[PDB]
């Protein structure tokens, strides 16, 4: 897999890659790897599907009974700390989780990243995955805090493309959200085949590859 | 996280942390603060096994911080550091040990005195003017033995400091992204916010 | 002494029946199930004037799609509505849907008995459940310490309970709108209340299939106490 | 977690058009060693049902004594006993499944292979097999170890379909399994001659053959076979 | 069943006493008086022995007095049986402490530990509380000299000087009379023994029908000495103060 | 030293329509290169017009099964004989599956059926728990024989329409329960020609707003 | 273990064990609770049957659960003692599970449920302890003040008092204290606070403990003269 | 007297007077009729409400395909023993692949409800059950009361005025017996039976609850205009 997300001037962009893999055999084309958590909660997933499926909609029943409880949203921070502590309950019993929890709150937007070891990172941008390292690339030299809404769904559109097409262990499609203080706003599903000749003539990028 | 340094002058603790964290073949974050307030005069700094070392770190914080409001009391650091030690010697014995080493650095508010303090995760307490953690010794210690005097100043402290990071951004292979400075002294903790 | 957990000659829980009348001391609380919502409402009774009444919470969220009121020992329905927080969304996780308010209430009422020498004692405090699902539609069901659950289309509940159930009795007929239901519950809840009922003193809420389970604000509230003032000043 | 020390062999099974059979050789194997010839392999329940066990013989007799519980158990405040509320052959079996999948989740198998025979209230037809994994799996015929290599295809040959167990009958179904016997002394190292057969039909009920003996065999032209290879004489 | 049996020791009476825990006092001021006196260079205290005989030997003798570390002592008044109890686990817990933190144990964090225990038996277990008043006196580098007392409710107060056991009502006057703030050790020993003397019930008050200890910082330099007095030194001490 | 899992092969497939949904399956259980049963159910109706199947080691897959099927009659007991959705079902199950993180059923299920609008439904398991919803699927020993078949003959992918020269899309339109049935034959009768542990038989179980029903087809047998 | 069911209802629909727990609060020393516009102050009284204590090392009255929350009480001391030591863990315990102090609604609720968990526990009494917990969320200039008593129940209030004598003081708060208009300063509040108090007290010497919890972690306790300042104040205008 | 304190007392005259005070509470419960044939088994309820608002109790619990009961007394207790059949009946199922036998689930109950008489700090049960079933021997009919005792008939009544219906069935015996392969002549019967038991009120359409199983008839209940066919 390939996911990111990165904070900005408007919130948080949310993007992954679709493909699942089970060897060196593509199992799935189009995988969901973005739960939707709360409204103003997402989280996306790399490593083990199942326990990154289990895990996280569990914390969500742990974030809903938060609601409850106080009668207000959880923050960002805390419900990364639940999930890393869950993490840590098996430490060592051979979990395999990499997510980035990404939402808005009272402090303004929010993210983190979590993994099976418990740690427990906040930052601006994150990227997961076999193919982190060439979405990284794209972001470092592209990204800034003054982003237009627009222009940064394109930029992390356009960083998993760039792993999708290196790393043999990404592509399918492309999800997009963006988050918002109203709420997260999904931005639809992109094929990578399509997305890919497109972003090639329009951008006039790719040029070693013929089409 | 790898690198750790620590130094005691005249009238302060020096505590300085790579900022570096590092999953798989990518750098994930280079500004990564690897310290705990454990109480207003105490500052521990730590280093070891990924997720292990926030746990712990947070989790003596808790302890002392719940021993603070229950006395009405700060806890000398010697006494932070023996409890610290406790908790490593139980626990590399347990199934599972929590890998972590640890500098303490505090200011006895009693004995108006800086104490340093060197930890590793098998429980191994030794006090000493200047100490590190992995590697990091190897490269600093052959600085410290010679250029080292018990009445430093704190801006002289810090000088002697960049040139331990200095020769450890020469020599070592790992790139840990520079380090946070942190003081301690009578008036509390504060952070080098320029280094 | 005596068990807790003996049956009387007549055949009853002596301990049941004894939380009971704990019950009959609490505040009062009405709930009354129309086509188009269930509504809650309860006597907030606040023992002094210094006491800031919104801070008095006798109506409480289980789920979107149900709303609780309580009424008698009101500490010992905290572990209940934890309880039923948990099972509401527990049965969410595993069914990755809402739970029937029936399943919930059913739920609620198997801690009841679990009481012996578990819990030292019964509970001393009574729920009237009300929800909203897709197979039964709005309901509205009274929780006792006893297990035992009925459905109600209007019910009452504590101090001023069989004086309201008679009034109750008289006013429910199958077509009641939301808005006639907010107003016949503020309407006995002001005639079994001991101070004059306002805003401050008693709370309104209901449950929607649009909007889900809202407490109502002492604004709105205020709004619907000096249209009931009008309406019975018209004749 | 464990290893099998003294063992049992094949287990052979198939259904014919009234009923069904099963045999199994009185052989107890100590790996090589030949050890006990005289021990018995198929154990009746009732007059409804045999079970054939191969495997480990300590756990097979751990089982028999399951089985001879499970009857003591089943006439408990029964009535019916010996009538509506008899034990049939999926009854014992499903309880035989549960038991041989709950040892392996425990990672404490039963080292055998078993396969249940036997006629239902009904006058249905039942076989199944069942091994250390808890793995179950019905056929028109039934064989365990080596059985399931020779026999199998022998037997197969008479019932290779559902459709084709109308048309066989007892004498042609048990001339089958006598001869799968024989095969399987010829070509299995850990066989023996002597062997035990069972018949369970809806008519006549449950027969039960002891001390069998393989017989019929061809030896004669190994005299004519010298060296292995060029040699002569 | 067995509840026919249970006396039901944890519960509340109708005006809001622990029955028990009055009766165990009932039971505490019949016990010998034990009286703690603290001075700015020290803590007196003295505890009076029940009717003795002539026959108890004397100097291998202890029922009043304790050692719970270096720092910190007890008076006891009422079952000594139940006291030892406690004591041993006072020192367990002062042991604990040093081994966790390498520094001697707060007095008022060893009192709080044993008051919480006492307090356990008046609320849970349903078994009978610990017949026992204590006296502690310590030190420590925080507070320096510290008198505290406890009693079967749990409950724990700091004092200057105090009282346990018999005739409080009569010993709390007379200290409260002649305590003062500047008070010194010497003083405040000739003050233990005066009101140990006029409330004993006891025609008269001699040696053999006390026990006496001192916490000093009169330790040469800055360290703290114990002094369990021994039968001859409490005899030279009443003829000293002139009550002999 | 004792292997508590083992492979009984067999290959499984799950096709949802416009307002129906199929699930297929060879009847043939193996171990090794033995042939146990050539008729040897592997997908069945669970209640509440759901069917499932549980691929791979068979003592686990009908362990899973019983287990669902198990559930399904206790979600009737627990909440008023509720028809058990099929998405509440996929989650139950997922539950099912993690209860074994540490010791999985060794399975690849899927199960089929119709989602609350009426639509066909298949929702696809890994041995750990994690699931999603697909149109098309295909699990088990030929799965990777198939899925490819169903990419391009379901979907249409890599077909585009003539004249255009890729420009222009196959366009996707529904396929009806006749058409669906030849591609699953022409799929099993593929896999039986390449793939050994693939052949005897082949069973289809359909589910539409009527119920369910069956369809038996022979297959090669060497 | 010991699971004798000492918490159980009477005929009349009552928990006797309880409604004793509440008259050992009645016994207690008079605790008093005032909040202002941006402050609030705990008053405490000191019965004065004990002297020659040592008030350095004396148990305090007031007991800080974190930096921004305190809690004060009316009842057994002792028992006391057990609920505070809890609600300091379960403030530790929220910091590091939720990276957040606790808010007073939320540690009072916390403590009114231990409250409530004994009055229905086997083996157990109520605890004969009611509790004034106050302080200032985190990053919030609202104060707050809530009470709790043995049954389990708790509420928010702009002024209450417990204990002994409680019925006066409150008696004088309700036609004292103005909602509308909340003592402005430290001062008024504090001032109020003394007020209330010498309705009860007896001499105000020793006899009366202040503490101001202000927001932002800014919690301080009154000495001796301070407070003297105050009863010297408060009696020169009512010679009038 | 003083020997009514808790279950593990007997009286001088041998008898445990929590027991009869626990068979008291099923005196109090709504009448309740069970009756077969040789096909068919029938429970027929009368369910009652707290008031005109109020819903009426559910009498009636599924317990399997073929097995359920009805019940008469504290219907939290009748929840737990038909969990417990539940329970006993699956594991028949899932172990032994078969069917749970009615008179062995009856054994089950007995065994079940006796601990609770003979050990201190429980309770007795304080509900009555009238188990139905269908198995290998045809149809049963089963009458369960806390005190552990369960009795096979071919027809009861159990609850307030249940001895009106019980002579009713045992003048009828002959006849209702022989109701074979006729569902609805069964229930006719049953209703019939449990109208002998009624006083001021009669049988609405919201106030009966009939359940049946049988040769070819899963065990399914019958509320609400479904048994207005036999009002
Ligand atoms: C990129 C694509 C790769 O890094 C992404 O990271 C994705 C993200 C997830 C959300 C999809 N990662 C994966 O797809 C993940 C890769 C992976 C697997 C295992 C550990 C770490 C990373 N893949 C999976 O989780 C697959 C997804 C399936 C297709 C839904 N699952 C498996 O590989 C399972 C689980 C592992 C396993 C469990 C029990 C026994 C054996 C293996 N494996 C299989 O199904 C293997 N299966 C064995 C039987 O024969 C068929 C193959
Ligand atoms: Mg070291």
């Amino acid at each position: 897999t390939t996911t990111l997300a990165f904070k900005f001037q408007h919130g948080v962009i949310v993007a992954v890659d679709s493909r699942a893999t089970a060897g060196s055999y593509i199992s799935s084309l189009r995988m969901n790897k973005v739960i939707e958590i709360n409204p103003y909660l997402l989280g996306t997933m790399s490593g083990c599907a199942a326990d990154c499926q289990y895990w996280e909609r569990l914390l969500a029943k742990e974030c809903r009974l938060y609601y409850l409880r106080n009668g207000e949203r959880i923050s960002v921070s805390a419900a990364s700390k639940l999930l890393s502590n869950m993490m840590l309950q098996y430490r060592g019993m051979g979990l395999s989780m990499g997510s980035m929890i990404c939402g808005w709150d009272k402090k303004g937007p929010g993210l983190y990243y979590v993994d099976d070891n418990g740690t427990r990172l906040s930052g601006q941008m994150f990227s997961t995955g076999s193919g982190n390292t060439y979405a990284y690339g794209v972001l470092d030299s592209n990204y800034k805090w003054d982003l237009s809404v627009e222009d940064a769904l394109y930029l992390g559109k356009r960083s998993i493309l760039a792993a999708a097409h290196r790393d043999a262990y990404s592509g399918g499609s492309v999800n997009l959200y963006h988050v918002t203080e109203d709420g997260w706003i999904y931005h639809g599903n992109h094929d990578v085949g399509e997305l890919f000749w497109k972003v090639k003539e329009e951008e006039g990028s790719f040029n070693n590859v013929i089409g | 996280m790898d690198i750790i340094l620590g130094i005691r002058v005249q009238d302060s603790v020096i505590l300085a942390s790579s900022k570096a964290v590092t999953r798989g073949i990518s750098v994930l974050k280079d500004s990564d603060d690897k310290t705990r307030q454990l109480s207003p005069h105490t500052l521990m700094s730590f280093a070891g096994e990924a997720g292990d070392t926030v746990q712990f770190a947070e989790y003596i914080q808790a302890n002392i911080q719940l021993y603070s409001i229950r006395e009405d009391y700060e806890l000398s650091p010697q006494a932070v550091s023996s409890f610290v030690r406790q908790e490593l010697a139980k626990s590399i014995r347990s199934r599972r040990p929590y890998q972590v080493n640890v500098l303490i650095g505090g200011y006895d508010k009693k004995k108006n005195k800086p104490e340093l303090y060197q930890i590793d995760y098998l429980g191994t307490k030794v006090e000493l003017p200047y100490g590190a953690h992995g590697y990091s010794g190897f490269y600093t210690f052959s600085l410290l033995d010679h250029h080292y005097r018990p009445d430093m100043t704190t801006e002289e402290g810090l000088d002697l400091l960049k040139l331990c990071v200095q020769e450890l951004e020469k020599r070592m292979p790992m790139d840990f992204k520079g380090v946070i400075v942190k003081i301690v002294d009578k008036d509390g903790i504060r952070q080098v916010d320029d280094f | 002494d005596r068990g807790v957990s003996t049956f009387s000659p007549e055949g009853r829980l002596f301990q049941v029946e004894y939380s009971l009348e704990a019950i009959k001391l609490g505040s009062t609380a009405i709930g009354i199930a129309t086509k188009e919502g269930v509504v809650l409402g309860v006597e907030k009774r606040a023992t002094s004037p210094l006491l800031e009444s919104d801070s008095i919470e006798k109506i409480v969220e289980i789920d979107r799609h149900i709303g609780c009121a309580m009424s008698g020992l009101t500490a010992d329905a905290r572990s209940m509505i934890e309880h039923a927080r948990t099972a509401a969304v527990t049965h969410n996780l595993y069914y990755d849907e809402d739970i029937n308010v029936e399943s919930l209430t059913q739920s609620v009422c198997d801690l009841a008995l679990r009481f012996g020498e578990l819990m030292s004692r019964p509970f001393g405090v009574a729920l009237l459940i009300a929800g909203h699902d897709a197979d039964d539609g709005y309901q509205l069901f009274h929780a006792e310490p006893s297990g035992t659950f009925y459905r109600y289309n209007a019910k009452a509940i504590g101090s001023g309970s069989e004086g309201a159930q008679a009034e109750l009795l008289n006013e429910w007929h199958s077509s009641l709108t939301l808005k006639e239901a907010e107003l016949l519950v503020l309407k006995i809840l002001k005639q079994v209340m001991e101070e004059k009922l306002d805003e401050n003193n008693a709370q309104l809420s209901c449950i929607t299939k649009q909007d889900g389970f809202k407490i109502y604000d002492n604004e709105k509230t205020a709004e619907l106490i000096k249209e009931l003032k009008e309406k019975e000043a018209a004749e | 977690t464990q290893q099998p020390i003294v063992t049992g062999t094949s287990v052979i099974s198939m259904k014919y058009d009234n009923g069904v059979i099963i045999a199994a050789d009185n052989l107890g194997s100590y790996g090589s060693l030949l050890r006990f010839n005289g021990v018995e392999r198929l154990i009746p329940v009732g007059d409804n049902t045999v079970v054939g066990i191969s495997g480990d013989i300590s756990d097979m007799q751990h089982i028999e004594r399951l089985l001879k519980d499970l009857v003591t158990e089943n006439a408990y405040d029964n009535p019916l006993a010996d009538a509506e509320e008899a034990l049939e052959p999926s009854y014992i079996f499903e309880y035989l499944a549960t038991v041989m999948y709950q040892r392996r989740s425990k990672m404490n198998p039963l080292w055998n292979a078993i396969i249940v025979a036997g006629v239902q209230s009904n006058g249905d037809q039942f076989l199944r097999y069942v091994n250390l994994l808890g793995v179950t799996y019905s056929s028109p015929t039934l064989a365990t170890g080596f059985g399931a290599h020779m026999a199998n295809p022998l037997l197969r040959k008479v019932v290779d379909r559902e459709s084709d167990i109308p048309k066989t009958t007892v004498q042609v179904a048990e001339e089958a399994i006598v001869n799968a016997m024989r095969v399987l002394y010829y070509r299995d190292a850990r066989s023996s001659r002597n062997f035990s057969l069972a018949i369970i039909d809806k008519n006549t009920g449950l027969t039960f053959k002891k001390n069998l003996q393989v017989e019929n065999m061809k030896w004669d032209f190994a005299k004519d076979i010298k060296g292995y290879g060029t040699q002569k004489i | 069943g067995s509840r026919r049996y249970d006396s039901r020791t944890t519960i509340f009476s109708p005006e809001g006493r622990l029955y028990q825990v009055e009766y165990a006092l009932e039971s505490i001021s019949h016990a010998g008086t034990a009286i703690g006196i603290m001075a700015s260079d020290g803590i007196v205290l003295a505890a009076e022995r029940k009717v003795t005989s002539t026959l108890l030997e004397q100097d291998t003798s202890t029922e009043k007095l304790y050692k719970l570390n270096d720092k910190i002592a007890v008076a006891v008044a009422g079952l000594t049986a139940d006291a030892e109890i406690l004591i041993n686990t006072a020192r367990i817990h002062a042991q604990n402490y040093l081994k966790t933190y390498n520094e001697d144990i707060p007095v008022e964090i060893l009192v709080r530990r044993l008051s919480d225990i006492k307090q356990g038996y008046t609320q849970h277990g349903g078994l009978r509380p610990f017949g026992v008043s204590f006296i502690y006196a310590g030190y420590d580098d925080r507070y320096g000299y510290q008198l505290y007392t406890s009693n079967p409710s749990g409950n724990y107060t700091g004092w200057k000087a105090i009282s346990v056991g018999a005739n409080t009502s009569a010993a709390q006057t007379l200290l409260q009379m002649d305590y003062k703030d500047d008070m010194k050790v010497d003083d405040a020993i000739e003050l233990a023994l005066k009101t140990l003397s006029k409330t004993t019930d006891s025609s008269a008050l001699t040696y053999d029908r006390l026990e006496f200890a001192t916490i000093r910082k009169g330790a040469n330099d800055g360290e703290v000495y114990q002094k369990i007095f021994k039968p001859q030194e409490i005899k030279d001490i009443l003829v000293k103060t002139g009550i002999t | 030293q004792f292997n508590p899992y083992g492979d009984n092969g067999g290959t499984i497939l799950g096709i949802a329509g416009e307002d129906f949904a199929v699930l297929a399956g060879d009847t043939r259980n193996i171990t090794d290169y033995s042939i146990n049963s050539r008729y040897e159910p592997k997908v069945f109706d669970c209640g509440d017009n759901i069917v499932m199947s549980a691929n791979g080691f068979a003592a686990d897959g009908d362990a899973l099964v019983k287990r669902f099927k198990n559930s399904v009659k206790w979600y009737h007991f627990d909440h008023n004989d509720k028809k058990l959705s099929i998405n509440s079902a996929a989650r139950n199950i997922q539950h099912l599956l993690y209860s074994r993180r540490f010791f999985p059923y060794y399975v690849y299920n899927i199960i089929a059926g119709l989602d609350e609008d009426g639509k066909g439904a298949v929702y696809s398991f890994d041995p750990v728990g994690s699931y999603q919803r697909e149109q098309c699927r295909a699990g088990g020993a030929a799965a990777s024989l198939i899925m490819p078949f169903l990419d391009n003959q379901v979907n249409f992918k890599n077909q585009y329409e003539p004249g255009t020269n890729g420009k222009v899309k196959k366009p996707l339109k529904y396929l009806s329960v006749e058409e669906v049935i030849k591609l699953v034959r022409d799929s099993f009768t593929s896999a039986t020609e390449r793939h050994i542990q693939v052949g005897d038989g082949l069973e289809i179980l359909i589910v539409t707003k009527d119920g369910v029903r069956k369809e038996f087809y022979e297959l090669k047998r060497d | 273990g010991y699971d004798r069911a000492l918490s159980i209802f009477s005929p009349d629909g009552h928990i006797f064990q309880v409604e004793y727990a509440l008259e050992a609060v009645k016994r207690g020393t008079c605790a008093v609770g005032v909040k202002g516009k941006n402050c609030v102050v705990l008053g405490c009284e000191r019965r004065s049957t004990l002297k020659l204590q040592d008030t350095r090392i004396t148990p305090s009255k007031v007991s800080k659960i974190d930096s921004h929350v305190v809690l004060s009480f009316s009842g057994l001391n002792a028992d006391s003692r057990i609920l505070i030591e809890k609600a300091r863990v379960e403030a530790q315990s929220h910091r590091l599970t939720l990276e957040d102090p606790v808010t007073v609604e939320y540690l009072t609720r916390y403590v009114a449920g231990v409250q409530q968990r004994y009055t229905q526990s086997g083996g157990v009494r109520p605890f004969g302890v009611s509790t004034l917990i106050a302080g200032f969320d985190p990053r919030d200039d609202e104060p707050k003040l809530y009470q709790t008593e043995p049954s389990g129940i708790y509420s928010s209030w702009s002024a209450q008092t417990i204990g002994r004598n409680s019925k006066t003081v409150r008696e004088f708060l309700e036609k004292n204290y103005d909602r509308k208009e909340p003592p402005a300063t430290v001062e008024e509040c504090v001032k109020l606070t003394v007020r209330s108090l010498l309705e009860v007290v007896q001499t105000g010497a020793k006899n009366i403990e202040i503490t101001v919890v202000k927001p932002d972690s800014d919690i301080v306790a009154l000495s001796s003269e301070e407070i003297n300042q105050y009863v010297t104040q408060i009696e020169q205008e009512k010679q009038e | 007297n003083n020997y009514d304190g808790d279950t593990v007392t007997f009286s001088p005259t041998g008898r445990l007077f929590q027991v009869e005070y626990a068979l008291e509470a099923i005196k109090q419960g709504s009448v309740t009729v069970g009756l077969r044939s040789n096909t068919h088994a029938v429970l027929v309820a009368l369910k009652r409400n707290a008031d005109e608002l109020s819903s009426y109790q559910k009498k009636i619990i599924k317990c399997d395909e073929h097995m359920g009961l009805s019940l008469a007394g504290l219907a939290p207790d009748a929840r737990v023993l038909s969990n417990y059949l539940r329970q006993q009946c699956n594991y028949s199922s899932l172990v032994f692949n078969r069917k749970l036998a009615v008179e062995r689930a009856g054994h089950l109950l007995c065994d079940k409800a006796q601990k609770n008489t003979q050990s201190y700090g429980g309770r007795p049960y304080g509900v009555g059950l009238l188990i139905i079933g269908y198995d290998k021997s045809g149809a049963h009919l089963l009458e369960f009361q806390p005190s552990g005792n369960v009795t096979e008939l071919y027809g009861t009544a159990i609850g307030a005025r249940s001895q009106g219906a019980k002579t009713y069935l045992e003048r009828t015996l002959d006849t209702f017996i022989k109701i074979d392969g006729n569902p609805d002549e069964l229930i006719k019967a049953g209703v019939e039976a449990i109208s002998q038991s009624l006083r001021d009120e009669s049988l609405t359409v919201d106030n009966l609850s009939i359940a049946i199983v049988g040769k070819d008839t899963p065990f399914t209940i019958y509320d609400g205009e479904a048994v207005a066919k036999y009002i």
